RNA sequence: GGAAGUCGGCAAAAUGCCACUGUCCCUAUCUACUAUCUAGCGAAACCACAGCCUGGGGAACGGGCCAGGCAAAAUCAGCGGGGCUUGUGGCAGUCAAGCGGCGACAUUGCUUUCCUAUCAUACCGAAGCAGAAUUCGGUAAGCGUUGGACCCACUAAUAGGGACUACUGAUGAAG
RNA sequence: AUCAGAAGAAAAGGUGUUAGUUCAUCUAGACAGCAGGACGGUGGCCAUGGAAGUCGGAAUCCGCUAAGGAGUGUGUAA
């Protein structure tokens, strides 16, 4: 009766509160605002929820919710914002940075490597030898089980009697190239953990100093 | 021993004749048949691609040796003219006028003894024995009058009905100072010489014929060596 | 039984008119063309 | 079972016995007369009368014989002809009698040794009767 | 073959090259292709596709309605029962079970016809034991000598089907 | 034509169209 | 070849289960006569008027009406022609899209030519479709759908159904 | 409209078109499109050769939350 794109339907039940949700981020971010101390702006990364989970654990709270949408509800302006000079600070206050309370050594120091994400440049050459496939370069004394991705690699690959190969070498990634899509989907099955988890320590809102610095 | 076959058809007793000294085989039909009389013979004997009377059965309308080939009076003067011109000096080949023209499946003869349908005329014996220069015996096999259809013969042995008496096979053996097996072809097929085709040192049979038959014929045929 | 009508009985009848089949056919009445 | 294990193709030749006809029985198997009840390879021809040729099966059954091969209807060659059909070689033959042989479906014929004349035709197509033939002209 | 002789030969040799994209597009055009299946067929299979839209259509609408409830001649010419006999009655026609139906128990219960009670056509009806609608019947009831109403036309339906009386 | 059918409707059709659409008028008044 | 034709030894043939036979497969040839033409003789029945076809005209739709297709003198000989309907039962309860108590599907209880709606041949899509063989479905009426008493074989298959003028040849006046 | 048009099947269906009616989010970035995360107790419990959310029976809970359903499908013996 009218031409138009089918929407699929599933029964999830999980549908998010949606302005309710936004609404209980401003909450969580005006409580975090009137947290005690350690003032961090710094939320997630390119790493997955493990590594969140991990700096959760050392903490007694991250959390950031969807960016500018915590500024918004502070406010760019002095006054409708509860802190000072913030007019400065929500400019640099974007992306993912939370507020936590538990520091600046363990941030400094402790940076975790992760499974690349695309659009980085990759840290070395990585090449792909010919025949059978090597999940981990060849480091297995990365077997030659992998039957259903061989149907799922797209690549230059063919299955011969049960076996993965490569018919011509493949270069997964070369350093200095920024990282495609494909190139990551495909760096996901080898243990390429082309990257670091960092944080940002620039100023600390506080509450006496209220001196958020741009360091 | 090999499997080969004529077309379709594992009779290749009947759609080709062998001996010591040449090779026949039927014409225009599959050239792979000739092919296959090639691949062992071609360069010890010649391998005639021929006709008899216009059909592909040359191998039960003839008989022969390493020294004479006969044919029915049916032939034309075109094909005798041809398998004259083919065949080389020292194989003489003749008309036979005789009572059952298809000498395959009443004489089966060898470059010393033939046997032959005790129905035939003298002259044609006369004729066999000045032609082939073998003695003629008028005998039957397993009670059949067909003795180049049942008797496959060479000259290092012979197969013949598996019905057939003990006695019967010591009596045609020691007649035919050779020994002599009671065998079976083609999964059954009683018809020895129509199935199997056999000179001193090769043999062919046909593709449905198993393999102990096979070892049977490569037993008594010795060609092993 | 494929008939005579078939697209691809015509097709490859056409591919014998395009082989040594037609050449016969060709300096064939050249023969006489020369006479 | 029709054109069945016959080698080669049939040429084309003037049809001579039509179905409920009487043959010889040609070779020694211990039957003396057939019965034509049915023709392989008839098709659809409005008020034809299958008929049989030198070379053809046929499905008989022995009118005259012993009663275990009575009894039971099964194919049969037709070995001879007394209609005049005319080779390609352009000569035109005729036999006395119209003669036939016992075969079973597969091609092996039931006989021992035939009796009289062969058709040259038979003995080209079915290298089994070929096999068990006395003479051919 | 033995056994799963394909999966085999899909495990040590891989499915076709192209199979995921034929059934990927396959899968993302046949609602393109049912709209145009909808349009432009005519007749029976036109028709049955008709019906079977309306159920899917109605499955799916109760499905997700259950979704936000979880998110939240002289001759006999009718059925007979067995001077007076004047009429022919044929075997045919010759009935003598019923499935009759009890109203509180709501069980179709097989019972034999013990007779026919009285038919509202005629008296000579019930007297030749003509069975139609409305007619009453007395059948047993020890395995449940009862009367019922026939809900059901048997010269048509060709079974007897009746609703019990109590 | 162009169609399976004739669109003209012969008078038959044309007669007897309008009077059983009035007895489906009358069936609904009853 | 010798009852396969036909409900069938109807009629001939064989003489004055076997055997014979053109009943048939399948007709062909030959003879006489009618037949046609020529010279002569020469009716009657019948006749409102006439004679191309499709659809429609309340009916009876027709040869006249309407809308079309069309339509070129005079003749000779054969042949007699003249908005239904379908593939899906009946009783009872339960929902319940909803409307105004019903309530839709679902659930539970028991008992010659033409048509395509294609059998075969062509192609096509699906199926645990390995090969072969096969099943179901789609396009498709170009082309076939047999021979003998429900049967018994052949066959690729032996699918289901509707129903004076014209016709066929032969001359022919004329721009 | 691949046979459009100038009360009987009829109720229903159409990724045909055009208007309306009643609800939804939307520069706190709407829909879609993309990159990424889509977790850790835990391979929860009976069930079994092998069942790890996805052969199968009840819940189906929790820590981080901006989110990860004792799981939407494909799939793997697992």
């Amino acid at each position: 009766p009218k031409s138009r794109r089918s929407k699929v339907l599933t029964l999830a039940q999980t549908e998010k509160k949606g302005h309710e949700g936004k609404a209980a981020l401003f909450s969580g971010v005006q409580q975090s605002l009137d947290s005690f101390d350690y003032m961090w702006i710094f939320d997630v990364t390119n790493m997955r929820n493990t590594y969140l989970k991990r700096i959760r654990d050392d903490w007694k709270r991250i959390f950031m919710g969807k960016t500018k949408v915590m500024a918004k509800a502070l406010g760019h302006t002095p006054e409708e914002e509860h802190a000072e000079n913030v007019s400065k600070l929500t400019k640099l206050l974007h992306g993912a940075v939370g507020l936590l309370f538990t520091v600046i050594g363990y941030f400094e120091s402790f940076v975790q490597n992760d499974f690349a994400r695309a659009g980085a440049v990759a840290p070395f050459t990585h090449v792909i030898p010919a025949g059978p496939v090597y999940s981990r370069a060849g480091q297995i004394p990365l077997t030659h089980t992998l039957e259903p991705q061989v149907r799922q690699l797209g690549m230059p690959t063919v299955l011969k009697n049960g076996v993965v190969t490569l018919l011509a070498d493949f270069p997964l990634c070369t350093e200095g190239q920024q990282l495609d899509s494909r190139q990551t989907r495909l760096l996901k099955l080898f243990g390429i953990t082309a990257a670091e988890f960092k944080v940002g320590l620039l100023g600390y809102y506080s509450k006496k100093g209220a001196s958020v610095e741009f360091l | 021993a090999l499997r080969a076959q004529f077309e379709n058809s594992n009779e290749i007793g009947v759609f080709s004749n062998l001996t010591n000294s040449y090779a026949l085989v039927a014409l225009g039909g599959s050239e792979n048949f000739y092919s296959v009389f090639e691949a062992e013979l071609g360069d010890v004997v010649p391998v005639v691609h021929t006709t008899i009377g216009g059909t592909r059965i040359i191998g039960r309308l003839t008989c022969g040796n390493r020294k004479g080939l006969l044919v029915p009076s049916s032939t034309t003067d075109n094909e005798l003219q041809h398998l004259r011109n083919s065949l080389p000096d020292p194989v003489k080949i003749q008309r036979v006028d005789e009572r059952l023209s298809a000498l395959g499946n009443i004489v089966a003869c060898n470059d010393y003894v033939a046997l032959v349908h005790p129905d035939i005329e003298r002259e044609t014996e006369e004729i066999i024995a000045d032609v082939l220069d073998v003695e003629v015996f008028r005998q039957t096999v397993a009670g059949n009058v067909l003795t180049g259809s049942y008797c496959a013969l060479s000259n290092q042995g012979a197969l013949v009905h598996p019905r057939t008496s003990i006695q019967e096979q010591d009596e045609l053996s020691s007649l035919l100072q050779v020994p002599l097996v009671a065998g079976t072809i083609n999964r059954g097929s009683d018809v020895i010489g129509a199935g199997l085709v056999v000179n001193d040192w090769c043999a062919f049979a046909g593709l449905d014929t198993t393999a102990t038959e096979l070892a049977v014929c490569e037993s008594i045929f010795k060609l092993q060596d | 039984t494929s008939g005579p009508r078939d697209n691809n009985r015509n097709k490859w009848a056409k591919k014998h008119l395009k082989k040594g089949k037609r050449a016969k056919n060709s300096n064939f009445s050249k023969f006489l063309k020369k006479k | 079972r029709g054109r069945g294990a016959a080698s080669g193709t049939k040429y084309r030749m003037t049809l001579g016995l039509p179905v409920q006809a009487i043959m010889n029985c040609a070779d020694n198997s211990g039957a003396k007369n057939l019965y034509i009840v049915s023709v392989f390879g008839t098709g659809a021809r409005l008020n034809r009368l299958p008929a049989a040729s030198c070379g053809d099966m046929v499905l008989a059954t022995v009118k005259k014989g012993k009663p275990d091969l009575r009894k039971k209807i099964m194919p049969a060659i037709v070995v001879r002809q007394r209609k005049a059909w005319r080779r390609k070689d352009g000569v035109y033959l005729y036999f006395e009698d119209n003669a036939g042989v016992i075969v079973n479906p597969k091609g092996e014929m039931k006989g021992s040794a035939i009796t009289g004349p062969v058709a040259k035709e038979c003995a080209d197509l079915w290298p089994r009767i070929a096999s068990n033939a006395g003479t051919v002209v | 073959p033995q056994n799963e002789y394909i999966e085999e030969s899909i495990r040590k040799h891989g499915r076709r090259f192209d199979h995921e994209e034929r059934k990927r597009k396959k899968a993302a055009r046949e609602a393109h292709d049912a709209s145009l299946y909808a349009q432009k067929t005519r007749g029976i299979k036109a028709k049955l596709y008709q019906e079977k839209r309306r159920k899917e259509k109605i499955q799916m609408k109760k499905t997700i309605k259950q979704h936000e409830e979880r998110n939240a001649k002289r001759m006999i010419t009718k059925a007979t029962f067995v001077k007076y006999e004047r009429f022919i009655r044929p075997m045919a026609l010759r009935q003598k079970k019923a499935n009759v139906t009890h109203k509180e128990l709501g069980v179709t219960m097989q019972l034999p016809i013990i007779g026919v009670k009285k038919n509202p056509q005629s008296p000579t009806y019930t007297q030749l034991g003509v069975l139609t609608k409305g007619t009453v019947i007395e059948v047993n009831v020890s395995e449940l000598g009862k009367y019922a109403q026939i809900t059901n036309n048997p010269e048509l339906d060709g079974c007897v089907n009746a609703l019990l009386l109590t | 034509s162009l169609k399976k059918k004739s669109k003209r409707r012969t008078t038959r059709l044309r007669s007897r169209i309008e009077k059983k659409a009035a007895e489906s008028k009358r069936k609904q008044k009853r």
